[PDB]
């Protein structure tokens, strides 16, 4: 059965970066999309970014330009460099993959998920 | 002296005019405005994993260095005129042989307006690639991608951007389909960045959703499939001494699940796993092979190797097999219930 | 007579811009299209497309290029095409097409004195079809050829078919060696993009399927087949391995002719008229073993517990049914798709 | 002597045919057949290899001097007035570049020029398949000038007009060379009347590939039901499956006897011969199914008139068809 | 402004035929490959299409310019005014630069005179393959980067980053192969003008294995085991026990026949093809036992094991699922 | 800088050069002396009768108006100059659509010397035309040529020559076979003169000794073949009273031997004549028609419908004296076709 174990920190300084890491098993993901996304507490999932298979970087609006998508094809992973986190941030971080039909931005195309990460931003 | 207004003000423009240079090189990005009009999308093709397309590729920027003033807001001018001004180098970031079409002359217009705003267009018939993912053949979907960005130049030189609302800023032509197979849903339009060797550049993004119909499947592959497990199920309904007869059900229609086995995975990327398909078809050869092994059971327990003469009562004959007469219902049951089973898992998702 | 041409060629050539349309803030300029067509050379229903090869030839006036004093049509070298203005006309169908190039680059330019000028053009194009292929092999097909100004809008060029009903010639002697073409129309309108309203022309045809082919690839073989599946109920019912041998190698027979025909035809999801009869050949080849095995289970299944409970009586049944039931199929067929 | 050539092109106009006031050229042709390649039955098409010659003579091109011969390279092509001679039926016709420009050209003092360029073509030849494979063709290989009507450019053979190579090395694979024509005819289009050369290659096919293929395992399928009629009566399982896999067998030959052809919507020669192979396997086991039942439900003794009849109504039916398509 | 007066300063009198330093030291251009996919990788013409971005860096004072920080990247067209290598490729069939919607070239200049010359270059590399073990081999497909008209005299290769030179493997998802390795190798080739350097890129293309059996295994081993079926009827059925054996080597000939339709005209015994002997020889075995059997009982009949009809066939009830069975270990251990 | 001295050389070479003239135009022949380094000898195509072949084509001659001083003895200069220079228009006689390489720049280098000899040399691809007689297939050997001469200029204005012993002109790569189906038994080098009809043309010549390697064809159509005739005689062991068994073996194996006798013309280009493996089938589809003439033979003799019972010695049928000897003729005669077909055939 496919894994998506995940990986990262639960609690940072509101003005550190943090890095979440997400490892995968079971099935090679050098053709599927792997994005990120966040749950806040009373919200739905939100989309944070994403990595084609031609290593092309899809950002949400709200969250260009702080996070870095990186992914390892080789050991079959994605990164998320959180950089400048501010309070608002503050939810639990979620590993998909998927093709992206009515997708790379809709929660509904991601077929394979991980567990989550809950990041604490505190200040 | 008539048409000596419009030659001295295309001649004005290229004095000082460099090529070679990007508006403003030193000062400020280059913000290319695009857009595309899809005439026909057309024959996706699965054993290459690619597809065609046929656009009109339009783009759009602000060169300082072409203002001028004349009895007309805008030179809609010659295609010759666009080879020697500044057009960026917009490629397809997953082209295979792309074709930019020029019969009978090459198909490009220029329109400069008086402020410097170029339009500038193109008709491209781009073969791009489509990454699939055949695991539920054929009641499956696909998006497959349609990207572009700049060669050279860098995100902080030129900027892309979709005009008027992205979702919108990719229109189908109703008329040009050009998909017998598939079946075009709709477009999603989105924008990244590339980490290349060289830099960030922006890359425009067109994700065409399609979905197979699975019409031809059903006359070709599921239907001879399908009465081909029935016919391996006529054999039951016939008499035990007639071994001669229902080893030719047993055989032949191994015969025709052989020739179908074979001849399914044509036109198709020889990948390295099971189709939805190739599910179906060995199970129904599982049923197929098991028809025979039930006769071959049967034909173990006959004492008798005569059959029944019709005059007289059960010399003594062979009764109906207890074998036969369970799966008679047992075989056209469990293929039901896998008939069942199959179509619900995948015409769900 | 030799030098005076060679200095009145040369200063109409001088000064001459050819960024710039024939009055080019003025009023739109009129071109003239004139299609001969050579040959059609296939018409591919795996690629929907057709091969068209043409000569096509345009007539506008350029008021910079009118000559006075030499009384002649001045055909110029083809070289000169480079150095004057043409219109920028595309075909909106087109896939992959070339101008021929032997033994030199097949163009003309046919000055006239009073600056009228012909552009003549031998192209090769491959224009898409849209098939709807329901009724095939026993369907008509549409398929056109969209003639457009790129660049140039409706106000800038217009286009019009020279002899309105006798600008494409050459039609009649198109030998197809499958369709045969019944008609064709010419079309003047505008289309409304994005960017403008352009002209546009179309050539169309109307493509009738002849199925001289078919009936001895795919017909009379599935007739006579289904017919020999009907010799099992002159057959003794006895004859186990006979009635059988029979129905078992003849939906092989059916099946092999089914496998055939779908690696000439593209991935088409719906079911074709050729597809409603070796399909509807096939239940009457079905149904002839599912006799036998109706017959075989009375007789010996339930022997020791239309008419019925009887096996001659099955069988004298069947001889007239099924010569009668599949009269009725073709008699349904051929009224409904011919 | 480079002299000869910059006095030869100062103030030459290439624009301009020579006599463009005053005579049509007369353009001398002469073609050299180095190859015909297969004849592409599906398509209709012939490719053919030519060396192929034109000379005419240019009164500007005129020099005074001792040489009396300027042998030279491609690079004077495209600074003479070249004729813009078109194959009229051509497909893919291309030019050879390899490794230079495959071109020649000599210009004598008194004006004439040889212009000789190495071209092959994938010509049309509307393949009337009548009478297959015992067919004869005569692929038609037309040209003319595409601009110049006849008031302007006339064309004109000479006494060896068409040459022909060693035809051993030919790419005819099932035909073979018979005869060649030549002929000058005027069409009439809308651009005015051009004065069109025409070469008929004469084609015949020499069926030595049908006759392996088709023919003989054709006839060598309809003796195999003959086999039947010496098996016995009540040898029902063997009569009936010796008449079903003949039946089955040309299902398969009928399908693969049309794979060279194309799409033709009319009857052929073989489409005639594989038609009636049909009848004779039909009506072998028609005949079993007559013999089997009015026997266990004359009409007994049809083995003994089936043994007699069949190889006559065949072989009389060879008669029949191999003279009316070799002969009358 | 200041830059256009700066390269045409760069531009006037620039000799294109001179090479960088053409009477000194030899110039150093260093290569750096960015594969963007490998298209198709067929067995019957032995070739593999490698789409990729290939790039060069090397320096030439000639295009030395000072006071402008920037890195001038210019329009591709002035790379027809450039010095640039005339590197080739000896498994190069057909290739072609891509040209939608201009050709994809890049002239990047640093002010050190520094030049980027990228292209995007889709190339049909020829590799003849060892099918002996096919469908179970590993491949090895090379990419031959040379030199054409100037000696390592002239001309100097070398990869930039040492092993991180080629990027993009890792993206490759092949359908047919899997990728195990890359190698790099840098060396001088003598020809009979000159000493000529040379890269290569070579690849390991591991094939993998799950088309091929529900392809071609998996149907031959549940038809060899359907021959097996007349042990178990009687042999008085003379009718049955044939058409088993008969229809069973059809069905072994139509396997044999549509695999040779995709396959090339190799001489060699495949492991494939020493499979599907391998699987006749057990059908056409279960049919000379039939014949074996029938020769007994009615030939020999009114005048290991014995001669009794029945032995023979329980006899062969046990062998042939227990020698097929060690045919298929025998094979599966010397190819895997 | 340092390299102006070397533009200055280049731009007086050029100046008063006109490169459609001849070197030596009124004074001698031009002596224009080939090499060819055949880096893989590509694959052959039998449907088209033609050969792929990835050349070194290397020409050198004396042009007495390229003479230099220079700093260096040897201009090994770009591909561009070769377009300003006289170049022989060497073309290839039984050529077809053959490419010069255009990656990523057109492969071409020309080294002037300094007493004015040329090196000027190309990376072809040939698709040379290869007359092909099958009579022999697939036992037999082709000569597959290569012609190539001048196209404007006849013998008395260019003559080629080979370099060093003309058999030592043309090699090979001993790494570039590139042949799945031939077998390259080395080649044969000639000079020649071809009469046209516009003058007499010096024609190299060099003939490459192909042969086939049988074993694709042992495999795929010898072997179904010969194991379909073994398959046709195994009907005469059984007894006569199995007549719905054996022939179903005299009709498969027709159907069998009329299979085999379509895919394998498929390996052919259409030619009009019996190939050697075509009287190979056609014999092999004489046995085993033959074993069912021989099977209607016996059912006409047999008599009893029933067959021989386990427990008695009523009246059962004999063994079949045709049978007892079609057991020793046919296994036999195959056995002697084979000696006469592969003792003929193989040399
Ligand atoms: C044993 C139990 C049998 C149980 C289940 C068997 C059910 C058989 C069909 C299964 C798939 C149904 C389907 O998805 O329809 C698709 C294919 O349908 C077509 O496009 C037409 C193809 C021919 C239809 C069947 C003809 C039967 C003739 C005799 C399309 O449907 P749509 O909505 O028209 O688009
Ligand atoms: C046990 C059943 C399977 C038995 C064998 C299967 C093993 C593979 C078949 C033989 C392959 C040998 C071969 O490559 O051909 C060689 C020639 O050899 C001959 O020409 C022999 C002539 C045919 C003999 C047929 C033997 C029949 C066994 C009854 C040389 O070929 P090349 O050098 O590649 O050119
Ligand atoms: C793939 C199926 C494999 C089945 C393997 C089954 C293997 C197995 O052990 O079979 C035994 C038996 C055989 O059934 P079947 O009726 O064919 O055999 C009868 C049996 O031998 C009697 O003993 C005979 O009578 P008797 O001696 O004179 O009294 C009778 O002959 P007669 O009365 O005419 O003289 C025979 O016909 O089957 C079941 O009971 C149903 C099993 C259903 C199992 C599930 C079936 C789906
Ligand atoms: C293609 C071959 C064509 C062969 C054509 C041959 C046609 C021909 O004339 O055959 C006659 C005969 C048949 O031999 P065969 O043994 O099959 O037939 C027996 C024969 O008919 C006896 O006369 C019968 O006894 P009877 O006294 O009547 O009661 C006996 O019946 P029964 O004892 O069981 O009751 C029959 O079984 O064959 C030969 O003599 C050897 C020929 C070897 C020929 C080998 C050629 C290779
Ligand atoms: C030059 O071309 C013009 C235009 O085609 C010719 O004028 C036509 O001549 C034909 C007879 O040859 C008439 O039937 C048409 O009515 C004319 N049309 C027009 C618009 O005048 C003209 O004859 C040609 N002149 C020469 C010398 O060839």
């Amino acid at each position: 059965q496919v894994q998506l174990q995940e990986s990262g920190g639960g609690l940072v300084q509101a003005g550190g970066s943090l890095r979440v890491s997400c490892a995968a098993s079971g099935r090679t993901f050098t053709a599927y999309i792997m994005a990120w996304f966040r749950q806040a507490p009373g919200k739905e999932r939100e989309f944070l970014a994403a990595m084609d298979q031609g290593r092309i970087q899809y950002y949400g609006d709200s969250v260009r330009g702080r996070f870095t998508i990186s992914r390892d094809y080789a050991k079959n992973s994605v990164d998320l460099q959180l950089d400048g986190l501010r309070p608002e941030d503050t939810a639990v971080y979620y590993c998909a993959a998927g093709a992206g039909f009515w997708g790379l931005r809709t929660a509904s195309s991601y077929h394979y998920w991980g567990q989550g990460t809950q990041v604490t931003v505190s200040s | 002296d008539n048409t000596t207004v419009f030659t001295r003000i295309l001649d004005r423009l290229l004095d000082g005019y460099d090529n070679r240079l990007r508006p403003g090189l030193g000062e400020r990005v280059t913000e290319v405005k695009t857009d595309i009009f899809v005439t026909s999308f057309g024959p996706v093709s699965d054993h290459d994993m690619e597809y065609t397309i046929d656009v009109f590729f339009r783009q759009s920027w602000k060169d300082e260095r072409l203002k001028f003033k004349g009895p007309m807001t805008v030179l809609r001018l010659n295609n010759l005129m666009a080879s020697k001004i500044w057009t960026p180098d917009t490629f397809f970031h997953n082209g295979k042989k792309s074709v930019a079409h020029n019969m009978t002359m090459p198909n490009k217009l220029l329109r400069i307006t008086e402020d410097g705003t170029l339009l500038y267009t193109m008709r491209l018939t781009v073969r791009a690639e489509c990454p699939m993912h055949l695991e539920d053949f054929p009641m499956d979907a696909h998006a497959c991608p349609l990207k572009f960005g700049s060669y050279a130049y860098t995100r902080a030189e030129v900027v892309y951007e979709w005009t008027r609302e992205p979702a919108r800023s990719v229109v189908v032509a109703e008329d040009g389909s050009r998909l017998n197979q598939y079946d075009l849903l709709g477009q999603t339009v989105d924008s990244g960045i590339v980490q290349s060797s060289t830099g960030e550049y922006v890359v425009m993004t067109t994700h065409f959703h399609l979905k197979r119909k699975i019409g031809y499947f059903v006359i070709q592959t599921y239907l001879p499939c399908i009465m081909t497990v029935i016919l391996s199920q006529v054999s039951f309904w016939l008499n035990r001494e007639s071994v001669p007869a229902r080893t030719v059900f047993g055989v032949t229609t191994v015969l025709t699940m052989t020739t179908l086995s074979i001849s399914a995975r044509n036109s198709l990327p020889k990948v390295a796993y099971a189709t939805a398909m190739d599910w179906f078809i060995a199970v129904c050869y599982a049923f197929v092979f098991s028809a025979l092994i039930e006769f071959a059971t049967v034909n173990y327990f006959t004492k008798r190797g005569y059959a029944w003469d019709g005059k007289s009562v059960v010399k003594t004959f062979n009764s109906v097999s207890k074998i036969d007469r369970l799966s008679r219902i047992a075989f056209p049951l469990l293929f039901g219930i896998f008939n069942l089973v199959y179509w619900a898992t995948y015409l769900n998702r | 007579n030799m030098s005076f041409v060679k200095e009145t060629v040369d200063k109409l050539l001088k000064g001459y811009d050819i960024r710039l349309r024939p009055d080019f803030g003025g009023p739109p300029v009129c071109v003239g299209m004139n299609i001969d067509i050579a040959s059609i050379d296939m018409v591919s229903e795996v690629n929907m497309d057709y091969t068209l090869t043409m000569y096509f030839q345009q007539y506008w006036r350029d008021k910079r290029l009118a000559y006075s004093g030499i009384p002649l049509n001045l055909t110029l070298d083809n070289r000169v095409a480079d150095q004057l203005w043409v219109p920028d006309t595309y075909f909106l169908n087109d896939k992959k097409s070339f101008v021929h190039g032997v033994t030199v680059k097949n163009r003309m330019i046919r000055l006239h004195p009073d600056g009228t000028v012909l552009y003549g053009l031998r192209i090769t194009t491959t224009a898409a079809c849209m098939m709807d292929l329901r009724r095939y092999p026993l369907d008509e097909q549409n398929c056109t050829l969209e003639i457009e100004s790129y660049g140039y809008t409706t106000d800038d060029i217009e286009f019009y078919w020279r002899g309105g009903d006798k600008a494409v010639t050459g039609v009649e002697r198109i030998e197809l060696p499958q369709f045969s073409i019944v008609e064709h129309r010419l079309v003047s309108r505008n289309v409304v993009f994005a960017t403008g309203a352009y002209p546009r022309l179309s050539l169309s045809f109307r493509l009738k399927r002849n199925i001289g082919y078919f009936i001895l690839q795919t017909y009379m073989p599935s007739i006579l087949i289904t017919i020999l599946s009907w010799v099992s109920f002159w057959i003794n019912y006895d004859a186990s391995a006979a009635r059988v041998a029979l129905g078992i190698t003849t939906v092989l027979t059916m099946t092999t002719i089914n496998t055939h025909l779908r690696e000439t035809l593209p991935k088409i999801p719906y079911v074709k008229a050729i597809d409603m009869y070796l399909m509807g050949c096939f239940v009457f080849v079905f149904l002839a073993l599912l006799e036998y095995a109706f017959v075989n289970y009375i007789f010996f299944g339930r022997g020791p517990q239309p008419d019925l409970t009887d096996v001659n009586a099955i069988d004298r049944w069947s001889r007239i049914v099924f010569p009668f039931t599949f009269s009725l199929f073709n008699l349904v067929y051929w009224l409904y798709y011919v | 002597v480079t002299v000869i050539l910059n006095n030869l092109l100062e103030g030459y106009d290439n624009k301009l045919r020579p006599d463009i006031g005053v005579k049509p050229t007369l353009i001398h042709t002469d073609m050299y057949v180095n190859s015909i390649g297969p004849v592409n039955a599906i398509n209709m098409e012939y490719t053919i290899d030519i060396f192929f010659a034109q000379t005419w003579y240019d009164r500007r091109l005129k020099f005074n001097s001792t040489i009396k011969v300027l042998r030279l390279n491609s690079n004077m092509v495209g600074k003479i007035w070249i004729p813009d001679t078109f194959f009229r039926n051509s497909k893919k016709a291309d030019a050879h570049w390899i490794t230079t420009p495959n071109r020649m050209l000599r210009i004598w003092n008194d004006g004439r020029v040889l212009y000789t360029l190495r071209l092959t073509i994938d010509a049309e030849c509307q393949l009337q398949l009548h009478n297959f494979p015992m067919d004869e063709h005569s692929c038609p290989l037309e040209f003319s000038s595409y601009g110049y009507p006849r008031e302007e450019i006339v064309y004109q053979w000479k006494r060896s007009s068409v040459e022909v190579g060693d035809t051993r090395s030919w790419r005819l694979y099932q035909f073979s060379f018979v005869g060649l024509r030549n002929t000058t005819e005027v069409v009439k289009t809308t651009s005015g009347d051009y004065v069109v050369m025409s070469v008929y290659f004469d084609l015949s096919r020499r069926m030595g590939y049908f006759t392996i293929q088709t023919y003989i395992p054709c006839t060598l399928i309809v003796v195999l039901s003959w086999v039947s009629f010496w098996i016995n009566k009540d040898a029902v399982p063997a009569r009936t499956s010796l008449g079903i896999t003949t039946v089955l067998t040309m299902t398969t030959l009928s399908t693969i006897a049309r794979k060279s052809l194309p799409k033709v919507s009319y009857v052929t020669a073989m489409d005639l011969f594989v038609s009636v192979c049909f009848i004779f396997v039909f009506s072998a086991l028609v005949e079993y199914g007559t013999l089997h039942y009015f026997v266990s439900n004359r009409i007994a003794k049809m083995d003994s008139y089936a043994r007699i009849f069949f190889p006559t109504a065949f072989c009389l039916f060879n008669l029949v068809y191999w003279v009316s398509y070799l002969y009358l």
